[PDB]
């Protein structure tokens, strides 16, 4: 209730015409790069109803719960997550580079302990290895897919995990097309791939599969570029879709120039799809390496808002 | 062969600091900053926002002299890259105001064979006036530099 | 001779000139029985691979030139009526950037090989569309 949910709506459908554009392509279709996708029934400005994933737990819950999460059982006598928070929280006000020595010191202080999911869910190795490589594949497709579509304000609360497939789901997707960075204190990284999402993959972290699911899906995304602008030149000028920022969303996110903004958003997406970075054209290998650098740079993670819990 | 390499070295490092400056001013003249600029204008944000610009314009002034000081570094050993003196005079005469580049002009553009600055008679001639002075003024530098 | 018109600035003019470049029958002609599939599509190909590959110096060349107080490139009614018988920096930023897209080799949004740009400037260059087009002054079918 006192939301809207149109836009997940909208989100959900943009996503499963990814998955039949990622279906059709024979190199993803072997590797079963899917989004995972919800049903979501919108009944009024601020109401609706919309599926439950049954079997899935927020990776923050599991992660930095305070009674019995992953970072108190694991590594006792590292700092708890109330004191990352506040110490976050206290260097906001001062200079960038009084908030990276705080963040460095947090996370050398603060270590990842996310790779233990799949190993105690999942004790016989070959289901483990399984469910590993489900998880890493999923983490590459969604951080393409949301970058693509600008995904933002991709906090620990707002991802799920799947207990019995290990793969991740993306939940409250109100903020997208790049609009986090409009935000104050703005959000600096393509997607969340700190260091908690890194060490589950394995030992290799983003080295292996993650790496060329990237390049897949990314080489995919460049093959239907011009079907992927049509769908999202659709999405924009819908009337009702209210994707642009306003100071009441900034606001509560954080506790006519219409066409010129979607013109703008359209030629960035465009931009993105053709690989032209930066005023650089890129393969898809270069732009795949400058995400992920962009995404695991901890300069980027220190300047972020602690709401997002980039330590974590 | 050391003064081959160190050429080379010098003209790496300028062009790496002016890409870095380059994008730091395209972010600066981006539509995106306005827009989130406007959005602000709609009490601590506008605190962080000036925090924010201030480290912004801290950053590319630092680029920028350091992308300077190898551009007048690379030209000074060698002959093979002679027309980075166009970047270089693009550079300090859009910055006329910064009062480093006019100092490293002062001092080490002095040092630069005069000849190498031939094909920019014509801009450099334009652009020199009488408005600034100083030892530091950029007319006074540019004078300097017409008149050897 | 005569390069007081440079930057596309006669695109703007009435009746627009709408080539790259004089390609007309008499100079294709001059080549030989071979046209301009021969030597001068390689010549053409070579050239502006070789133009790609120093993108940032021409790009700085040209910003120092159009940063000029005195260099007058802009297009102006009276150039328009005499040829034919500040928004000063947005158009000196969106001429940069169309040189941009010319180096790069992008051409109406498409990214292009050295090969397709130079087959598509010389089928612009050709065309009798465009050819028609261009002012009697021209001398287009000459
Ligand atoms: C399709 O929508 C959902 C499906 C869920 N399925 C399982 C599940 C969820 C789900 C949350 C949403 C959702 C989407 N929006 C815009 N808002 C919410 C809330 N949550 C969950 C949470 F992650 C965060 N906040 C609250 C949550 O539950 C109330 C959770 O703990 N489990 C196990």
């Amino acid at each position: 209730g006192r939301d809207d949910l149109r836009q997940d709506a909208v989100m959900q459908q943009v996503f499963q015409m990814c998955n039949t554009l990622l279906q059709r392509n024979t190199e993803t279709r072997k590797r079963k790069l899917t989004i995972c996708t919800y049903k979501v029934v919108p009944l009024s400005q601020r109401s609706g109803v919309l599926e439950w994933c049954t079997g899935t737990v927020p990776i923050g819950e599991f992660l930095v719960n305070n009674e019995d999460g992953a970072h108190k059982r694991y590594r006792p006598n590292d700092f708890s997550a109330f004191q990352c928070q506040k110490k976050m929280m206290e260097v906001q006000k001062k200079s960038f580079e009084e908030k990276y020595e705080v963040f460095m010191d947090v996370c050398q202080n603060f270590q990842p302990v996310f790779r233990y999911f799949c190993m105690e869910k999942f004790l016989d190795p070959a289901i483990w290895f399984e469910k590993r490589l489900a998880y890493t594949r999923s983490v590459a497709t969604s951080s393409i897919v949301g970058y693509i579509l600008g995904l933002g304000d991709r906090h620990v609360q707002n991802i799920l995990i799947n207990e019995q497939s290990a793969e991740l789901v993306h939940i409250d997707l109100g903020v997208a097309f790049e609009q986090g960075k409009i935000l104050p204190t703005p959000e600096t990284v393509p997607f969340r791939l700190t260091r908690d999402i890194v060490d589950g993959m394995g030992i290799t972290g983003v080295e292996g599969v993650f790496r060329r699911c990237c390049e897949k899906t990314m080489e995919v995304m460049r093959n239907s570029q011009e079907t992927l602008l049509t769908i999202v030149e659709v999405l924009l000028y819908d009337p009702l879709f209210d994707w642009t920022m306003n100071p009441l969303k900034a606001l509560y996110l954080q506790q006519q120039s219409f066409n010129k903004v979607a013109e703008r958003v359209l030629m960035r997406l465009q931009e993105k799809l053709k690989g032209v970075e930066e005023g650089t054209v890129l393969s898809v290998g270069g732009q795949v390496n400058l995400l992920i650098q962009q995404a695991i740079d901890p300069k980027n993670l220190s300047r972020l808002f602690p709401g997002w819990k980039a330590w974590v | 062969e050391l003064r081959n390499g160190k050429m080379k070295a010098f003209l790496s490092l300028a062009r790496f600091s002016d890409t870095q400056y380059q994008r730091i001013e395209n972010y600066m003249k981006s539509s995106e900053f306005e827009n989130k600029q406007a959005l602000l204008k709609r009490q601590r944000e506008l605190e962080l926002d000036e925090l924010a610009l201030r480290a912004l314009k801290e950053d590319r002034k630092r680029f920028l002299c350091k992308a300077v000081e190898n551009y007048i570094n690379c030209l000074l050993s060698g002959e093979e890259h002679d027309m980075w003196v166009f970047r270089l005079c693009s550079l300090w005469l859009e910055n006329s105001g910064v009062s480093e580049v006019n100092g490293m002009m002062k001092r080490d553009g002095m040092k630069i064979p005069t000849y190498k600055f031939l094909p920019l008679m014509y801009q450099l001639a334009a652009r020199m006036g009488t408005k600034m002075m100083g030892g530091l003024g950029f007319h006074e530098v540019l004078n300097n530099l017409i008149s050897r």
